[PDB]
């Protein structure tokens, strides 16, 4: 298909051919972020820390949960048609 | 099965209906959620296989809590409890950076995203290796180090009330396409005049049945058995490129080598394909200099004439010919001269429009 | 009322004489750097508002304070003198090596130069948010997080004799330009004989009055209420591309799918426009296959002849009619298939000069 | 002003408008990198590791001071005319 | 002398071949590696000059070294057992991160590989300025920072019984060629009705004896007496682009300002040359305005008449004329006008190469 | 060569030259990464960490050494032809 001959008249080689191999992804597997860490055996030295970053927290996921709510609320099953 | 509400949601891409019913599928259950929230509040490891008898393996991770096991609970009776804070207070406002860098506004559809692992890496504590191993990748061979970076999560669930954001992640498997063969194309310089040349055709071209396609090597890793991509690496050649690579040598362009040189010479079959008017050939057999013909543009050197060439000062042994014996110049039909720099495409370009609309206006008061 | 040297200076761009008066209208008078200098002395924590009655608050920051405090100090008795200089000399190291990379060489232009607060975030201690916190940003809405990270910084004073650098930000704000929408536009393939073609046209686009504008997505993101953006985004489209947009099919491009697929389907205004030559359509409502016409291109699914349609194996129910039936290919002026690869472009670029030097010869001698 | 009906067509929908802001940039605050830490309760024992940051620190300070001298050196008041 | 066995090794780049006798010119002797072996066993330092009398010095680096004898080492009677291996642990699983990425799958061709010193920072232990000064770089002038950061690595052998990994280095050092000057060009705006344009040149060129060539300014810094780059900048010009710059004016092409603005003025020579129908100029000495000639384009402000000048709301005192006083429009051929968004290059190309086809049967007809 | 007055009747001016210097490589010195660190002042307490280690290196050492070799094993002394 490709006229290598040709091609080697103006200079240009093929050096190297290889069989193509494509990533597809099948099963499933569920992976959890846990956010808040387990602070118990720093007996109350973290409060105001671990406060302030829920704080800063709330201010990211909310917005996820809702465009995760807005699709989800529009996926009903077959029979209510 | 289930129906989307077309007429409520009004807009979406094909992207975005997949991978919402793909979220009513995989989603856990309502108490699923109680119960993982349950499991997480009572664990205390930076990774953690959550198994509950009937439901499938979660698995858990915690960003900082190695730093609160390792560095942190050790020292709780050597410094203060104002410094402990102070300790924790600066990972979690460096780890607080990262969630919002991945998971805040400069993620445009949380529905439809698909999160590279290494990307979730900050998140899952700056290092994922452990996260594979508990998942059954050993890190023993390259081909399952490539699939296992090639693990891409969806969200499936944030909690706000808990904290904790469930996602779902597949297993890259390799999916062989027999009837695509990747090639390698490489390039010499030639003389024209005193100017230097190389064609110029892509580093790496397809060919498919009876298509040659374009190439895109940004996701694909050369092993030796084959070419591993973790994406779709194939796309459309252009008709006149494809009969440049099909042996029409007058669609092929060509432009000036940059700096000074080119890629003089090349080993390609045992042979050596070299410009050699603009590098020194010799035979080390015979101890003689190597011309090339002047109305020829390049020399194919094999055993049949020099068993053992040097060729700018590096001493090549070479096999016998697989490449005929130049051909002159004025046999070739060379194509036309390009630049690929954008601002000299756009500059060339516009020139032509504008001849083209000079152009535009004669042909109809002679005819 | 200062006034420019222009004839000693001799050269400078409008954005470097801007960024000079700026520097001299808001550098610290000669004092001020001394009366800093002796606050910058007598202070030992990581950040510090610096506030002098009279003059402003001045937001000083020491990058390795935080390390000195939390983890040398406290081990101050427990650890050699040596192993405590070993410790903080790998810190300024590290934080010489982001010195020098931020106001080192590659920084062009120091005068004109605006940096950006993520830039700086290592030259400031590996973290940006307690700097802000401190300006009063609270972290508590998105838009003020992205105004936040839309600080850029100039450089006002160097001093070389107590080793600081004083910058000067401004505060971004919301500029709206009410006569400009930003549209998102989005394809679907559809098919000329085994060929599977769709129209090249921008992701994104702008209105602007009588124009239609390119838009640059990269410094934007898409807030509910509007598009944000932190620099400007408008750029200009070529005449030809406007009338595309303005209706004119024979003006739009088009190109082969990539890989084996497009996107062969669309939910809009509650209609699916779909590629059914490509894909499986059925009407879910009656059990029967939705075949396209194979004079049209493409079908336009809506509840006047389909409540419920099932559609490559996702059931979707649609509203009233939004689309109008498909007209016959023959009704529509496609306009020119091309190729956005550099390469391609280049090539075929060249033969069309090529062809049109030719051109160039023949139409003076026959008329 | 865009043609959704033969865009529509040969297939391309708009699927979202929104209206545009740009940031403006206003106000002043001033910022000081103090790169010489409070290193006291150290007791002299990075005395050699400071002076040697401090000697490479001059290298990348020193051209800076120097390019925005060589800017405010020509900017007089209004009257020197 | 040494040759390669080409008829064996079949097929191979210019650069593979000339990096595979480098390699053999450089790799250590086979008990050099065994000396070096039994060195890096008795060793226990983060950095270590192993002097062997007779051979050279070999520089060897251990990257979790510091951390071990900083940080682990003083902890051996304080934390358990098991604590002090996950801590190291956790070091070595972000350390293998850096060496996978670095020398894993994603390096394409281990022979001819070039890695730059910045890039081997991680695998040296988080920082390289102690490498640098152990091989004599000071850090005391820029010049010597260019330098040594263009440092670059080959593979010279990898060591599978004692796990190491030997690279050679060069050192760089500057290559003036006095032939070649680097120009900067600058534009401003200029007004054609309500189009606001500008002239499309680089934002580099280089002169060389007959030639003008592009210049990539990637890898160059722009220092007080002279350009430094670590890799050839020059590049091949377009005819049609080197015309333009050598005052074809026809030969160069413009596109409308971006947003809403351009450059609308610069100082240059000591003159404002000055788009003044887009912004407002006026006179200091005179305290009038200074219109601009409705068919003139521009405007050079120099003191012959007006030694102060106000422009944009910004006060320039100026020299003596430098620049000839603005000519009509009418005496300037203008270039075609163009855009650089590349899906503007292809759209309008494709339209050419159609209009090129129409055009393609009617000039033999007529003829 | 470059018209600086044309190219100013159309708004373009040259506000800079300078001289054209090139960094050349020359002369070498050896450099080694010492991948296994000493840990003999650790008492046996990182011995699983550092076999593990050592395992996952070898499956990215492997590959370089025998890409490596491949090479040198084609490269002869002159006389053998
Ligand atoms: C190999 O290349 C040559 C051109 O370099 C091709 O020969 C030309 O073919 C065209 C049309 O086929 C003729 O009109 C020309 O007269 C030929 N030119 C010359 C110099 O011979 C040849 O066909 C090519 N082979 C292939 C398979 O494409
Ligand atoms: C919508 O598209 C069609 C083409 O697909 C336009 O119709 C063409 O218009 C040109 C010039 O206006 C005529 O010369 C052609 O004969 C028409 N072609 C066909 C197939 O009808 C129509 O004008 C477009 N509408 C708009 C607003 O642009
Ligand atoms: C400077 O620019 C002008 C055009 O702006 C050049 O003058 C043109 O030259 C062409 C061919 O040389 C003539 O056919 C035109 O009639 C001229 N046009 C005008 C408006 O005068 C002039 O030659 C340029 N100078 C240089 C060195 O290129
Ligand atoms: C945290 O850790 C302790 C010990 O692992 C565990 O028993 C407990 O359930 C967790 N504590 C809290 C308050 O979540
Ligand atoms: C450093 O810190 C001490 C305690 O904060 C402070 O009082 C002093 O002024 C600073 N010392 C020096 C030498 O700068
Ligand atoms: C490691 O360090 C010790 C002390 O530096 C040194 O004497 C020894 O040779 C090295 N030990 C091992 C087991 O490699």
């Amino acid at each position: 298909q490709i006229h290598w001959g040709n091609l080697s008249k103006i200079g240009v080689v093929g050096i190297g051919s290889a069989s193509y191999k494509v990533m597809t992804r099948s099963s499933h597997q569920s992976l959890v972020i846990k956010l808040m860490p387990n602070i118990t055996l720093l007996n109350n030295c973290t409060r105001v820390e671990i406060a302030e970053y829920r704080r800063l927290l709330r201010t990211v996921l909310e917005p996820i949960r809702d465009a995760l709510n807005a699709m989800t609320q529009n996926i009903r099953p077959v029979q209510s048609v | 099965g289930v129906v989307l509400a077309g007429a409520a949601l009004g807009v979406a891409t094909a992207a975005q209906i997949t991978a919402g019913i793909a979220l009513h599928q995989s989603m856990l259950n309502s108490q699923a959620i109680d119960n993982l929230r349950a499991s997480l509040e009572t664990t205390n490891q930076a990774i953690e296989a959550i198994r509950q008898a009937g439901q499938e393996m979660i698995l858990a991770v915690q960003g900082v809590q190695d730093y609160i096991n390792n560095e942190l609970i050790p020292s709780m009776n050597q410094l203060s409890c104002d410094l402990i804070g102070q300790k924790l207070g600066l990972k979690l406002l460096r780890y607080y950076t990262e969630i919002l860098s991945l998971f805040g506004p400069s993620l445009r559809d949380p529905i439809s995203a698909e999160i590279s692992i290494q990307a979730l890496s900050y998140a899952l504590g700056g290092d994922i290796n452990k996260v594979l191993e508990k998942l059954g990748y050993s890190g023993g061979d390259l081909l399952g180090i490539l699939e296992s970076r090639g693990i891409k999560a969806r969200i499936t669930h944030v909690d706000t009330e808990s904290y904790f954001i469930v996602l779902s992640i597949a297993y890259p498997t390799l999916s062989e396409i027999k009837g695509v063969i990747v090639h390698r194309l490489e390039g010499v310089s030639y003389n024209i005049g005193s100017q230097e040349w190389y064609t110029t055709v892509p580093k790496y071209v397809a060919t498919q049945g009876y298509l040659i396609s374009n190439f895109d090597e940004s996701s694909c890793t050369f092993m030796p058995e084959g070419t591993v991509c973790s994406q779709n690496a194939l796309y459309p050649m252009s008709p006149l490129l494809q009969e440049c690579l099909r042996g029409s040598t007058k669609s092929c362009a060509r432009t000036l080598v940059s700096g000074s040189f080119g890629n003089r010479f090349i080993l390609s079959q045992g042979n050596l394909i070299a410009n050699c008017a603009s590098i020194l050939c010799k035979c080390y057999t015979t101890g003689t200099i190597i011309n090339q013909d002047p109305d020829k543009i390049l020399t194919y050197i094999a055993a049949d004439h020099c068993p053992v060439v040097e060729v700018n000062g590096v001493t090549i042994q070479v096999g016998s010919r697989r490449y005929p014996d130049a051909v002159y110049l004025h046999r070739i039909d060379l194509g036309p001269p390009i630049s690929l720099e954008r601002l000299d495409v756009g500059t060339n370009l516009g020139n032509a429009i504008a001849k083209l609309e000079d152009a535009k206006e004669l042909l109809e008061s002679s005819d």
